[PDB]
């Protein structure tokens, strides 16, 4: 899902910002197993490994 | 009901504007153009400052 982040000027006029995957990134069951999360030692961790 | 439509319209007004805008929180006043009375307090002795 997207996120509001915060707002930006455009041609004198305040747009907002928003950002998500890819869209070829989340189509899937299976592509939901792209994303990592960050171990606290450092290196990443898959995300079918536990959820 | 001249501020009460002022203040409707300006609540349609504030999800465009920046979130510091939002979370400060404007005021939505009657306004009168002249000054009826100035009231103001001086010091006699020089004691106490501006």
């Amino acid at each position: 899902g997207s996120s509001y982040v915060n707002d930006f000027i455009d041609r004198g006029r305040v747009k907002r910002v928003y950002l998500q995957g890819r869209p070829d990134a989340r189509m899937n069951p299976d592509d939901l197993s792209k994303w990592y999360v960050r171990n606290d030692k450092g290196e990443m961790v898959p995300f079918n490994a536990f959820a | 009901i001249a501020q009460v439509q002022v203040q409707n319209k300006l609540q349609l007004a504030t999800p465009l504007l920046p979130q510091e805008v939002q979370r400060q929180g404007i005021r939505v006043t009657k306004a009168v153009k002249n000054f009826l009375m100035v009231v103001g307090v001086v010091s006699t002795d020089g004691s106490m400052t501006k």
